[PDB]
């Protein structure tokens, strides 16, 4: 993938196609 | 984070694999 940036939703979008569902970590708070 | 780390420069579908459940 070319430019593979991920910010804000892209973030979340792109985790949601390499995990494809099961949950993922975008983020990660205290 | 992974945001910076993808925001800041982007990273690789394949390190986002280490971020699924």
């Amino acid at each position: 993938f070319v430019n593979q940036h991920l910010c804000g939703s892209d973030l979340v979008e792109a985790l949601y196609l390499v995990c494809g569902x099961r949950g993922f970590f975008y983020t990660k708070p205290t | 984070g992974i945001v910076e780390q993808c925001c800041t420069s982007i990273c690789s579908l394949y390190q986002l694999e280490n971020y699924c459940n």
